[PDB]
RNA sequence: GAAGACAUUGUCAGGUGGGGAGUUUGGCUGGGGCGGCACAUCUGUUAAACGAUAACGCAGAUGUCCUAAGGGGGGCUCAUG
RNA sequence: UUGACAUUGUGAAGAGACAUAGAGGGUGUAGAAUAAGUGGGAGCUUCGGCGCCAGUGAAAUACCACUACCUUUAUAGUUUC
RNA sequence: UUGACCUCAAAUCAGGUAGGAGUACCCGCUGAACUUAAGCAUAUCAAUAAGCGGAGGAAAAGAAACCAACCGGGAUUGC
């Protein structure tokens, strides 16, 4: 449920915004990749 | 003024707007109601005239948006130095404060030039800066 | 809210004042405590008259210096001018004021001879003997009344030379008022060379 | 140095980067994708050069 | 240094004019804090005044002075017997040391008229509504 | 204003004292106006360009060519200014040789408003390179008049280089007449300037074969 | 300083035959007295300068009272404490300069 | 041992900051919402031959333009056939 | 998170920026030559020589000043890194 | 080696003192919101309620780094 993290809510189970985060970010925010300098998997 | 204000539903297409602090033109329009109860927003995707960004937004439709004042105006080169047009008005006038386009235009623009055809340039006024948006040649009065 | 002609009222009655209200039902009883107290204390300083003995001084501002009413103590100018020291004037019963100056003769006068008036009429006992009793009054305010001074006789000649003390009053605010300029300008005609 | 902002960078090459060995630091830039820019920039420089003598 | 609100992770639950954590200011001195520290420490003794000695960018260093009311050299010497009355039992906790009453804000003047007999004596005396048995 | 009517009346006395009486010239030494511009970037700031015309006129003698018309050119041969006609400039062509020959004749040019829009294909840009292109003149005008008005013109445009000069007028004419002039020119240039009064370097009053003189 | 007698203007009131009361030793509280003349004076030769009065020393020096009264506005309170500062500086000067 | 007048700490200043706080999120209306503006105005009509007079009645219009397209005078007569 | 001031003392080097005292300097080609640009200038001359007409060159040459950009020394200098 | 001084300790050392209660009134700290503004955020409620520290029969203040501008007044408190 959206009280309970940023990523709850919503009709489909989704994250909504990216889940990348901000290094600068603060507790309570900082939930998913923390300061990602690339995402993906390589090859 | 030199900008006026406007409904979000009053503008359309093909129309400049100010998105943070930048005179652009509309590409897109969208409105989607916000709750079945509720007033529908409108979502606005415009690219800078001067720049070529793109910018969006979303506003609610009663909103107002500011709206800037555009003026195209036809003149004749005269030189093409150091970056910087100099231009001729009718009754005379000549400006040289207008700077060369850097892209592709103003490669062509510059081609043109040293190839020596009579080029009719469009210059646009926007919020207080000034720039080049096309060229044309003179088909009669050569 | 607003309504009919009335004029526009002013009653600051938004906090809980509730909380701070005096009703004075004790005006009676405490004017005879009062009254108690004053009688208690006349008892115990036996001989002596309840209040110390007052200067006559001139009122301050100029909406009441017309009058003249009574001060804290005396200058010690006036006591030495009367010929007593200060310890001694306030162990015989005389207010003595350390911060108050003269600088008008006539109050002056006035002071210093109600301090001789009051040393004519005081009985001073020995301090060890008979204590030859002397039936106290008790207000030496009241034995000393404060008099409002005579300034002038009811009756005189008219003495008219033609100044009409309308111009004279208009001329002196007109001089006060362009003072500083005309010495401005007295200034720069000196330094024009 | 004299051009600004550079000492901010400075600052955090000495905080961080400082135990790089060269051929660590050529990595990391790849990944970061910092080289490719700079290689961008200085192809954009040829451009301009090439533009001017194609006029001619 | 300031005095931070103590409160958890700065919600304050008002107005906007109370969301302040940061920049709030003690209303008495260090020194007053620093004197009233040491009466508790010795309550026995009795606060008489206290100076600057030191200080660096973490503390301020004061020196208090304090007077035994028990012992007889205090008892005698009619100099400094009155500290030894009971009204004079933690000056320093109601303000009635040098820095306490320039903290309280208690001079003559114009510049005091909020606080010159108390500030919460002149509020109720101004804030009294005074009732007569003949109605003026 | 930095600069005060004393200090300029004080500057022009001793120049004229100079120009005049100990060391003539038989040629007629025209007073210049050398500004330097202070803090300013041509390349990013905007490009200033401005014209004011005088009263009295600074140059009475230099040479000005006017293109014109059949009623331009009759007019002209009243008003005996040298002009030459569009059939004139189709018969030079555009050969470079001769043109930069006539820019380095005439100063000034004056070109009716129908010819000016095909002085540029007549004669290319090198007139605009050079900085000398025709003014505009109309049937309704006076010749004359505005030969006058061109003589007496006044034009400051930033270009490239920080440093401008202006030719505010003679030596020969009265003192008040050049003191009014060159007041009113330097106020012509901080009116043109941004951030009047604090982008002014410095500014040199001179006379022709003269030494310099520093307002500010 | 005799009033005029009537209720306006430069000198109004009314005339009353003056007194001139002795006067009152608190009026002189900041007077110099010769012992604390004599203290002031060694320990400033025991102390010396502090870092802004010499760095005032240097502005003297070098760019001028205007400057040195500048910086000491800044420093201290007052223009009238700098202005002071400044004149006992210089009168430093000349004392050094003499020795 | 390490580090060293740099971190730390204190006070100001800029940035970031739904992690959190407080609050707001027009009206008319053949229910409300969408639509429209009947929300400040103007012409003709409804309008019942003084005036006034309603509806989300009908047909339209306004947020400008003009140093003359203002003021005075003189001369002349227009559309159309 | 970033900057300033304080905590915060003690020593050496190397750069940079201003103030105001003065010096010198500018080579694509063409063109008699080494063209930093501007603006005046048709006469200036000290040689009776140099410019001007004329050659070339985007830009023209004497004789004047101005403004940048460089290098360059010094101060009981002012300072920053 | 011995005897001082300074500073810091230990004693079920000799003798004392503090805590807690009460809290109507008093001296301080800390500190809201409901409410009013016909909405609401500054404001208001209120320098209040709640919370904390400290006294007495009263407390506090109090003998001018005062008020004034007059012919000057003269500690504090209260009406
Ligand atoms: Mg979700
Ligand atoms: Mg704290």
């Amino acid at each position: 449920n959206p009280v309970d993290h940023p990523h709850g809510g919503g009709n489909h189970q989704h994250i909504g915004k990216a889940s990348t985060i901000s290094r600068g970010a603060v507790s309570g925010q900082k939930a998913g990749l923390i300061a990602a300098r690339r995402t993906g998997l390589l090859r | 003024s030199a900008t006026y204000p406007m409904q979000c539903s009053a503008l359309r297409k093909n129309g400049f707007v100010v998105i943070k602090s930048r005179p652009c033109k509309i590409v897109d329009m969208s409105t989607s109601k916000t709750g079945k109860h509720g007033h529908a927003k409108v979502h606005l995707v415009a690219i800078d005239i001067f720049t070529g960004k793109k910018l969006e937004d979303l506003s609610p439709s009663t909103h107002n948006m500011e709206v800037p004042v555009v003026k195209r105006n036809e003149y004749q080169l005269l030189d093409i130095d150091d970056g910087f047009l100099s231009l001729m008005n009718m009754d005379g006038d000549t400006k040289d404060d207008v700077k060369a386009p850097e892209g592709e235009l103003g490669d062509s623009l510059q081609t043109a030039f040293d190839e020596g055809k009579d080029l009719m340039v469009t210059i646009i006024s926007a919020m207080g800066e000034e720039a080049a948006i096309s060229f044309k040649e003179a088909a009669r009065t050569d | 809210a607003i309504s009919k002609n009335l004029p526009i009222l002013k009653n600051h009655f938004r906090k809980h004042w509730q909380e701070r209200v005096k009703v004075h039902f004790d005006q009676a009883g405490k004017k005879v405590s009062r009254r108690n107290a004053r009688a208690t204390r006349a008892a115990k300083i036996a001989p002596r008259p309840l209040d110390l003995l007052r200067p006559v001084v001139r009122a301050p501002t100029v909406k009441y210096n017309r009058k003249v009413r009574a001060g804290r103590g005396f200058t010690l100018a006036e006591v030495k001018a009367a010929g007593l020291t200060a310890a001694y004037a306030r162990t015989i019963g005389i207010a003595v004021d350390h911060r108050r100056q003269n600088r008008n003769q006539e109050i002056f006068d006035a002071n210093v001879q109600r301090l001789k008036e009051y040393q004519s009429k005081i009985i001073v006992f020995p301090r060890n003997g008979k204590a030859p009793e002397a039936e106290q009054v008790l207000s030496a305010a009241a034995t000393f009344p404060i008099a409002q001074p005579a300034t002038d006789v009811e009756a005189r000649a008219v003495q008219d030379n033609g100044e009409s003390a309308f111009r004279t009053l208009r001329l002196a605010r007109s001089e006060k008022k362009f003072r500083g300029i005309r010495e401005k300008r007295a200034r720069e005609k000196a330094e024009a060379e | 140095s004299n051009v600004r902002g550079k000492r901010g960078k400075l600052k955090k090459i000495q905080k961080k980067y400082a135990d790089q060995d060269e051929t660590e630091r050529l990595l990391r830039l790849e990944a970061l994708g910092t080289l490719k820019g700079i290689e961008k920039q200085q192809q954009r420089k040829k451009e301009e050069i090439m533009k001017r003598e194609v006029r001619e | 240094g300031n005095r931070k609100r103590p409160v958890p992770k700065g919600a304050t639950y008002g107005k906007p004019t109370n969301q302040g954590v940061n920049e709030l200011k003690y209303q008495r001195s260090l020194r007053a804090t620093a004197e009233e520290r040491v009466g508790r420490r010795a309550a026995n003794l009795r606060v008489l005044n206290s100076y600057w000695v030191n200080q660096d960018s973490t503390y301020k260093y004061f020196e208090v002075i304090l007077v035994d009311p028990q012992h007889k050299a205090i008892r005698r010497d009619a100099r400094y017997n009155w500290i030894c009355d009971p009204v004079h039992k933690h000056r320093e906790a109601r303000g009635l040391t040098a820095t306490g009453k320039k903290s309280r804000g208690i001079n003559k003047g114009h510049k005091f008229n909020n606080t010159k007999a108390g500030r919460r004596k002149t509020w109720k005396r101004q804030n009294t509504l005074s009732l007569w048995r003949y109605r003026k | 204003s930095k600069i005060t009517s004393s200090q300029v009346r004080e500057h022009v006395k001793e120049l004229l004292k100079y120009s005049n009486e100990t060391k003539k010239r038989n040629f007629l030494e025209t007073v210049e106006l050398q500004v330097g511009l202070k803090n300013y970037d041509p390349q990013r700031d905007k490009r200033f360009s401005g014209s004011l015309k005088l009263p009295n006129c600074p140059r009475p003698n230099m040479s000005i060519c006017i293109f014109g018309d059949a009623f331009d050119v009759d007019r002209a041969k009243s008003c005996g200014v040298d002009a030459m006609s569009v059939d004139d400039l189709k018969k030079l062509n555009k050969n470079k040789k001769l043109i930069k020959k006539l820019s380095k004749k005439y100063n000034a040019f004056i070109a009716s408003e129908v010819l000016i829009k095909q002085v540029p294909r007549l004669l290319g840009p090198q007139l605009s390179k050079a900085g000398k292109f025709p003014t505009p003149v109309s049937h309704n005008d006076d010749l004359y008049g505005k030969v006058t008005d061109v003589r007496s013109t006044i034009k400051f445009q930033l270009k490239k280089v920080l440093c401008l000069a202006v030719a505010v007028g003679n030596v020969e004419m009265e003192e008040d007449v050049l003191v009014n002039q060159i007041l009113m020119s330097v106020n012509f240039f901080v009116s043109l300037l941004k951030k009047n009064w604090q982008n002014v370097g410095s500014l040199v009053v001179k006379s022709s074969m003269g030494p310099a003189f520093r307002l500010y | 300083t005799v009033k005029t007698g009537i209720a306006i203007g430069l000198n109004k009131g009314k005339k009353v035959t003056s007194m001139t009361p002795a006067p009152k030793i608190s009026y002189k509280k900041g007077a110099a007295s010769n012992r604390t003349k004599f203290v002031r004076s060694l320990v400033r030769e025991i102390a010396g300068l502090s870092p802004y009065e010499r760095r005032l020393i240097d502005l003297i020096r070098n760019s001028g009272e205007k400057r040195a009264r500048k910086v000491a506005k800044k420093r201290l309170g007052s223009f009238t404490r700098a202005k002071a500062k400044v004149e006992e500086m210089n009168n430093i000067i000349a004392a050094s300069r003499r020795h």
